[PDB]
RNA sequence: ACGGGGAAUCAGGGUUCGAUUCCGGAGAGGGAGCCUGAGAAACGGCUACCACAUCCAAGGAAGGCAGCAGGCGCGCAAAUUACCCACUCCCGACCCGGGGAGGUAGUGACGAAAAAUAACAAUACAGGACUCUUUCGAGGCCCUGUAAUUGGAAUGAGUCCACUUUAAAUCCUUUAACGAGGAUCCAUUGGAGGGCAAGUCUGGUGCCAGCAGCCGCGGUAAUUCCAGCUCCAAUAGCGUAUAUUAAAGUUGCUGCAGUUAAAAAGCUCGUAGUUGGAUCUCUCUCGGCCGAAGCGUUUACUUUGAAAAAA
RNA sequence: CGCAAGACGGACCAGAGCGAAAGCAUUUGCCAAGAAUGUUUUCAUUAAUCAAGAACGAAAGUCGGAGGUUCGAAGACGAUCAGAUACCGUCGUAGUUCCGACCAUAAACGAUGCCGACCGGCGAUGCGGCGGCGUUAUUCCCAUGACCCGCCGGGCAGCUGGAAACCAAAGUCUUUGGGUUCCGGGGGGAGUAUGGUUGCAAAGCUGAAACUUAAAGGAAUUGACGGAAGGGCACCACC
């Protein structure tokens, strides 16, 4: 959960944006 | 969007209002939309009152006044700083400035 | 002009109840209006009302309880058959537990439950709940 | 383009076309 | 507002049928001009003869070359540009061999960055392009 | 509101609830009828007859004392106009505006108002032809409008 | 555009489709005219034209598959020149003859139904499971499987037997002989960034090749291309392309919207159209509760009653 | 100091009035019309909206006839700027004025169809009517006009459900149906082509498609910028 949060907030709109938000809680 | 509820003019319940000419540019502006001032000044400025009063033949002459009705288009009235742009809330105020 | 005075009566009642008023003046009165109000009052939605008689077209002062969520007219008065009444109450009523559709039928003006009991179809006047 | 001048150019084109047509 | 009268059925129906012609899909499906302008003539696939190979430049935000083929349909003799889908599949295609060509999936609308290409090659020389791509079959001798 | 003007006025008479003959009125029903016949012989339309009776002799409503409306009484004995009073006045107004239009052909407001008056006349004539107050071939036409007034 | 019965969603309302086996109609290459006959403007009848076309000794003669099969052609697009009157029925002078009507096999994913590709270890393990006395310790009391060391039992896919089946018959069904441990008797199709289920693992490529319905990936550390591994979705089925339905309350009757997003006619008269205020509770016959007989002012209505093919 | 022409109707002039809208401002007279109010008058459903049809319709423009005062498309010159043949200045022809005939279009706008109900409050204002203490004006017996305070009816406004801006209507809408007319269906192509019709002409009305595109657009937030305003500041700014 923390790793997903870190990946999302590193680049909140980059290539890894939709996937991380979906992986958060879905 | 609609900036003003009266469209910046005083035309209600009529179709056409005769236009007048701005005193600066001679632009055709409707008489209700135009910005109208009524200057009532002394024909002699307050600096030149003493000389003409001293040189006056008639004691207690009370010097006359210049009455001028000035019409301004919105552009010329903005440029001449007679009116200024106001905030969205202060726009609605219609009270003339206290002076 | 003023057509379908039942629409005006029901709209006035609805607006007066939205404002929380205790009494509403309906004018002009009519036989259909009085029958509709009576059907309303038998179910406790509207309470007593009084017909003021002026010599041209009566008025009605209707007392109001806060029991009416909505009273509405259906225009035009569609001819509803008894087999097609279930669809009409599915469209118009909030649930099957409460709410009424008023039909004007050959047996008089009455709710949809009475029209089903009396096995009479008719023309839909309105609804209330 | 301004719409008024777009319409003016369209009208001029139509006038030229109808001149070319007899 | 809309007319609500017991005898307005003619007015309601006429208004509905007149207003339907302002709908894009209804007009394109019923006016008939879209069917005539359709290269396939209303079909789902079409067989054509490859006039030539060609490379089209993709739309600006992304850059590549799409290996399409200009073919001529057998049924109506129209000229079509059909996108050879995969990589190395243009090598499977030669000049002047019949190809079965389908739509691109958007009903005459161009697909993706490819400009003005609404067709894709499905089969070449009577053998599917997928079979050639996966090595299941070879080009007939 | 008005059928040809944007205005919507509430002004009109308000008959009281009581339909009885008033206390102040000693003038019996037959005397009221006799006064009605005399007024109509003087050449007064039912509206003017009612105005005069209400103002001078004093009657709340002639229908309350005599049981019949003034025009109905006049028809019963028979002194009523050939064509109805309101239609005749509308035709007279149309004739007046038409006569004004001859020497004022530049008056384009009079033309609009004449069109409105003629539309009112046509509506009223259609209604009257429906109820047999007019013959079915009764037409309003400018060439003969002054023949009716 | 042959019409209908009817077919594809079920919220309700609806929107499309109906060449197609049932009922009507129409036609037999396009027109037309006829003979016979109860019945035809018949074409597996004729006559003559128009278009095609077959033999010829060149004098003439013979034609009509939108019957059944088959060819050619067209196209994205559709079956073998099979056997039979045994069933259904039809025709005939007939209990007996005939029927490409029709039946029965042949042709694979039109599609629909049911339904295999496996069910059970000593074994160490990551575990846990009723008061576990110990992190170093009963774990066929309960269950998943990394498995180059395993075992018996079951069975049909298949090939053959008995000719049940059927008008000889291949078909399911039945009985039997073989038929399984990489049960090699080996399941595929499409995907793994979001929508939308499932890897920022490895290698290659370096805005190229390509992917991508849409948004977007690719410009040497690509979650997206090309492959390997792994995984998920359906599963003997999955992808794709057009058409179409729901989604679409983006056609709005239910049920849309029109100040500024697309939109109210410049304005007002106006006929057709649509809509329209209150108001009405020995007339009549067999036996001192009966068929007949109704102009109640005709209706729209509601609710019964016959009539609305079968599938 | 006069004289002559045309044009125009300042100040009074207002979120005031009238008109269907376009539009309408010097006095007086004539002609015809109109709303609102008052009405214990009359008729007694005669009504609302409208395909077709019809009246009117700023400016510009067209065709005839008067007059060219001003302004002034076109045009001719005169001016820092890289370049006006643009903005500026001087002239200036059609037009601008009136009379007939056309034209029928405007951001013709309240970007809000018309008719009918219901739905808060307030203070004004225009017209009519009603009621009332008082102050003013026509001889000292009154109304009435001008004020003052209220009331009622109609009117242009003002103040204080929506995406929101905002709207007492753009409210009484998933609790969806008062009546009726016109009208919209992603953005372009395009109000284009063509056909019909109207017109002297300009052009008006009605009006596509192929094709192309994943946005265009609305309201509002935050920033950045503004040869936008207000207030401050700096010798890396000036004086």
């Amino acid at each position: 959960f923390s790793e997903w949060i870190d990946d999302l907030e590193a680049d909140p709109k980059g290539k890894f944006a939709q996937n991380l938000l979906k992986k958060l809680t879905g | 969007t609609k900036k003003r509820r009266n469209n910046g003019r005083a035309k209600k319940g009529r179709g056409h209002v005769q236009p007048i000419r701005c005193t600066n540019c001679a632009r055709c502006v409707p008489k209700d939309k135009a910005i109208k001032k009524f200057v009532i000044r002394n024909i002699v400025e307050a600096a030149a009152v003493r000389d003409i009063s001293e040189a006056s033949v008639f004691d207690a002459y009370v010097l006359p006044k210049l009455y001028v009705k000035l019409h301004y288009c919105v552009s010329c009235v903005i440029h001449s700083k007679v009116v200024r742009n106001r905030s969205r809330e202060a726009r609605k105020d219609r009270t003339p400035p206290p002076r | 002009v003023r057509m379908n005075v039942l629409a005006d009566a029901l709209k006035s009642i609805n607006n007066a109840e939205k404002r929380g008023k205790r009494q509403v003046l309906i004018r002009p009165c009519s036989k259909v209006i009085v029958r509709f109000l009576t059907v309303m009052m038998k179910h406790g939605y509207i309470g007593e009302f009084e017909i003021i008689d002026d010599h041209r077209a009566g008025k009605i002062v209707v007392n109001l309880t806060g029991r009416l969520n909505k009273c509405g007219v259906i225009s035009p008065r569609f001819d509803v058959q008894l087999k097609d009444l279930e669809k009409w109450q599915n469209n118009l009523l909030p649930s099957r537990q409460f709410g009424f559709i008023v039909l004007t039928t050959s047996a008089g003006i009455m709710d949809h439950e009475e029209a089903r009991r009396k096995h009479t179809g008719g023309k839909i006047l309105g609804f209330f709940f | 383009m301004r719409a008024k001048w777009r319409k003016k150019r369209m009208r001029r084109l139509k006038r030229k076309r109808r001149k070319m047509r007899q | 507002g809309k007319c609500r009268g017991l005898r307005t059925a003619r007015k309601l129906r006429s208004h509905r049928r007149d207003q339907k012609w302002h709908d894009k899909q209804y007009k394109k499906a019923h006016l008939g001009t879209a069917l005539k302008a359709n290269p396939f003539g209303g079909a789902s696939h079409a067989k054509g003869i490859v006039l030539e190979k060609v490379g089209v430049e993709a739309k600006q935000p992304n850059s590549a070359i799409r290996k399409c083929v200009r073919v001529q349909l057998i049924k109506n003799g129209k000229k079509i540009t059909a996108f050879v889908p995969n990589d190395g599949c243009l090598n499977f295609i030669e000049e002047n061999d019949e190809v079965l060509v389908a739509g691109f999936g958007r009903k005459g609308h161009a697909v993706g960055d490819i400009p003005g290409v609404r067709f894709k090659v499905v089969k070449v020389a009577n053998v599917s392009l997928l079979a050639l791509y996966k090595g299941k079959k070879e080009r007939p001798r | 509101g008005r059928m040809h003007a944007p205005g919507k006025g509430l002004s009109q008479s308000a008959l009281p609830y009581r339909r009885s003959v008033p206390t102040w009125l000693k003038l019996t029903s037959d005397d009221v009828k006799e006064q009605i016949y005399k007024l109509a012989k003087k050449g007064l339309t039912p509206s003017q007859i009612g105005v005069i009776l209400r103002d001078s002799h004093g009657v709340a409503q002639v229908r309350f004392v005599t049981g019949n409306k003034i025009l109905r009484i006049l028809k019963s004995k028979g002194l009523a106009p050939d064509l109805p009073e309101d239609l005749y006045h509308l035709i007279k107004k149309a004739v007046a505006v038409r006569k004004h239009l001859e020497r004022n052909r530049k008056d384009k407001d009079a033309k609009f108002r004449l069109i409105l008056i003629e539309s009112r006349i046509h509506r009223l004539a259609r209604y009257y032809k429906t109820k047999r107050v007019l013959p079915p071939n009764w037409k309003y036409e400018s060439s003969t409008a002054s023949a009716l007034v």
